[PDB]
RNA sequence: UAGGGGAUCGAAGAUGAUCAGAUACCGUCGUAGUCUUAACCAUAAACUAUGCCGACUAGGGAUCGGGUGGUGUUUUUUUAAUGACCCACUCGGCACCUUACGAGAAAUCAAAGUCUUUGGGUUCUGGGGGGAGUAUGGUCGCAAGGCUGAAACUUAAAGGA
């Protein structure tokens, strides 16, 4: 039920059981590896891939179709990206707010929200502390985030 | 009720039902080859869009995302699957 | 999920939350301070010796009238000055002033009996010898 | 969350069973689960139960007798030595006959009166009657 | 340090000879030994330079008694260490345990390279400091 | 506490009323405050005056949120589609009715039930009435004040239904 708010939310995906293919679907494995990777460098997010690909092409999930999961592939590729996608659009979110906060210190709701997310982003980032995908002490600083993308 | 076969219910029960309850859960959206008019390609969307995707190339628009399910444009056969 | 921790490794938070709870209960408040050996008269006692001062006089608390016999004591300690009682007839005379007595409770712990208000002990002997026999006539006195 | 599974299903199947369901369904599946059951229905408490699988942990069927009295989890799971379940029949057991205590050995997911025939003893986890 | 003398002082390990008169080949001596107890006696010491009297291997300290681990906490002495021992105990009312924990002060040679988080295995001597009594024994890393 | 805001209400203050008095009730105005930024305080009948975890007992008919099934109700557009709807079912609520097998001093209580047939897990609290949540120390606060918390003395009742 959302770890911040008063709300118990439900919907995701009701994977659908079929380990193996679609059957109506006949092309290749092969054949969307060669996609995703046409696609990532152009500028790409794993989250956003599928979406891409779910909407256009035979996908159904990379997943049936290859025995592996987005990322795993970008990473045999290495197109993984320096940071773990999800986490890129949180700190984003850090900037795209404090910003907002400084034009207008007469401001609580915002503030707090701010907060909230410096936490949502500690716990996420001390998971991509333990499992060696953030070499180690990392660390997030408020002030550096604006030539770490722009 | 003092009693029931939940093994395999109706088969109504299901389809009012919510997508995450008919026991094994699955999906309700699915898949559709369309023939815009001019090209006979057949490009393989989806019921629910989020992207309009363009047919192939032709560049044609097809349909547009709203809350769930694309609105389609007048042409296209929509078959299913 | 009633509110205490439950599940294994819970032993640290409950030695605790009862030594913290016990506080309060009364009890275990007298006997931590224990109050008993600073406060009261007899401190870790269970009785005592003390001489009489005068000879006064205490009436009733109220659903009753009954002018008591009391008398103030000088104990053979901390000095507290007390008051205490007197059983049986008149029973006073038998405790002719600046007299030797043994005092003891009233039975009831601190606190304070029946008609009786700020008062908490009783004349058991004087010079020693009962009271009981200085009233049922098995003695007599120096 | 949930956070414990045992749990969870048990006390609906002893809430489905007081109101004279006939049965259950129950979600989170387990092995622990399967095997508790096992136990229970060996002895005469209930019948058949048609696991289901969907690939996750997974849904399961148990249809009724109308017996089942009482099957609450104890639940930290406590150690317990041979001489000591000597001190819990009597303490959750109407009698002594009757109505199995029950636990977790080595062998075993098993009560306790199988428990002497194999002088055996760990942990504790549910109890039936 | 790696420079050997530095501790003014000189440095041997006591009763050893070499033979300037006499054809010298190899130069210096090794003495070494091998704990034991199931150990395995590496070969950073039968080749390592350092002196250290305080080593096992390379000097005059037994082990016997306890074998014990655990986790590092700090290292900042010079050649010595600390390790903690989280254990679990069981209080016969609240039928539970908590995670307690005692500091251990440890002797060591150049032979191992610890970082702190290691995992370490370590022995039992005579006395050896102030506070110190066990000459760690085998470490792992990652 | 210092800036901004200062419509309306409106302690304080002023008033006219009533009244033996009326510093109150009634009426009309009225700083301060109500509002906001930024910082304090941490109390309340903060109230279900009912600690939470759990597990089990006995019936109902409502409702909010989901989900499942019924060639289910309309929508009509051509059949569907969904959607509202009906009903069937369930899991999770927020409550309610009815019993009393139980419990209670009772009033009442599906929990205040499973307690002299006395024991599932654990944290706080009280032990007559006042004196008094004061005096004191110790501490948090700028202050208002909070949390901590005596005793001497007095008293045969104070209280609940």
């Amino acid at each position: 039920g959302r770890m911040h708010s008063a709300g118990k939310g439900i919907s995701s995906s009701a994977i659908p059981y079929s380990r193996n293919a679609p059957a109506w679907f006949k092309l290749s494995s092969e054949s969307v590896i060669e996609q995703i990777v046409k696609y990532a460098r152009k500028g790409l997010t794993p989250s956003q891939i599928g979406v891409l690909l779910r909407d256009a092409h035979g996908v159904t999930q990379a997943r049936v179709i290859t025995g592996n999961k987005i990322m795993r592939i970008l990473k045999s590729n290495g197109l993984a990206p320096e940071i773990p996608e999800d986490l890129y659009y949180l700190i984003k979110k850090a900037v795209s707010v404090r910003k907002h906060l400084e034009r207008n210190r007469k401001d609580k709701d915002a503030k707090f929200r701010l907060i909230l997310i410096e936490s949502r982003i500690h716990r996420l980032a001390r998971y991509y502390r333990t499992v060696a995908v953030l070499p180690p002490n990392w660390k997030y600083e408020s002030a550096t985030a604006s030539a770490l993308v722009n | 009720v003092l009693v029931q076969d939940l093994l395999h219910p109706t088969a109504a029960s299901e389809a009012r039902k919510h997508k995450l309850k008919t026991l094994v859960q699955g999906p309700r959206s699915y898949f559709l080859d369309v023939k815009c008019p001019g090209c006979l390609n057949i490009t393989t969307v989806f019921s629910h869009a989020q992207t309009a995707v363009t047919c192939e190339s032709c560049s044609t628009i097809l349909c547009t995302p709203t809350g769930g399910k694309a609105k389609l444009s007048e042409g296209t056969s929509f078959r299913r699957k | 999920g009633k509110g205490k921790p439950r599940g294994l490794n819970s032993a640290r938070k409950l030695r605790v939350h009862r030594r913290n709870n016990r506080w309060a209960e009364n009890n275990y408040k007298k006997r931590l301070l224990g109050t008993a050996f600073k406060s009261s008269p007899f401190g870790g006692s269970s009785h005592a010796k003390g001489i009489v001062l005068e000879k006064l006089g205490i009436e009733s608390k109220q659903p009753n009238s009954a002018i008591r016999k009391c008398v103030r004591v000088q104990l053979i300690k901390n000095g507290k000055k007390v008051t205490a009682f007197v059983p049986n007839a008149g029973c006073l005379n038998f405790v002719d002033e600046n007299d030797e007595v043994l005092l003891a409770g009233f039975g009831r712990k601190g606190k304070a009996k029946g008609d009786i208000p700020g008062v908490r002990f009783k004349v058991v002997k004087v010079s020693g010898v009962s009271l009981l026999a200085l009233w049922k006539e098995k003695k007599e006195k120096p | 969350t949930r956070s414990s599974v045992l749990a969870d299903a048990l006390n609906a199947i002893n809430n489905a069973e007081k109101t004279g369901k006939r049965q259950v369904l129950i979600r989170p599946s387990s092995k622990v689960i399967i095997k508790f059951l096992q136990v229970m229905q060996k002895h005469g408490y209930i019948g058949e139960f048609e696991y289901i699988d969907d690939h996750r942990s997974g849904k399961i069927v148990v249809q009724l007798n109308g017996r089942l009295n009482k099957c609450g989890v104890i639940s930290p799971r406590f150690n317990v030595k041979i001489g000591d379940i000597e001190k819990w029949t009597a303490n959750l057991l109407p009698a002594r006959q009757f109505g199995y205590v029950i636990l977790t050995t080595s062998a075993g997911i098993m009560d306790h009166e199988e428990a002497r025939r194999k002088h055996v003893s760990g942990k504790i986890l549910g109890f039936v009657y | 340090e790696l420079t050997v003398q530095s501790e003014r002082a000189f440095q041997k390990q006591p009763h050893i000879f070499n033979n300037p008169k006499v054809k010298t080949s190899k130069r210096t001596k090794r003495w070494y030994k091998n704990a034991g107890l199931g150990f395995k006696t590496p070969k950073t010491a039968i080749e390592g330079s350092y002196i250290d009297k305080k080593c096992p291997f390379t000097g005059l300290v037994s082990i016997r008694g306890k074998i014990l681990t655990g986790t590092v906490v700090s290292t900042k002495m010079h050649r010595t260490i600390v390790i903690r021992r989280a254990y679990l105990h069981y209080i016969p009312k609240y039928n539970r345990y908590e995670k307690r924990h005692k500091n251990v002060p440890v002797h060591v040679s150049p032979a191992f390279r610890v970082q702190v988080g290691d995992i370490v295995t370590v022995g039992q001597c005579r006395p050896i400091s102030k506070t110190v009594r066990f000459n760690v024994v085998k470490v792992s890393a990652a």
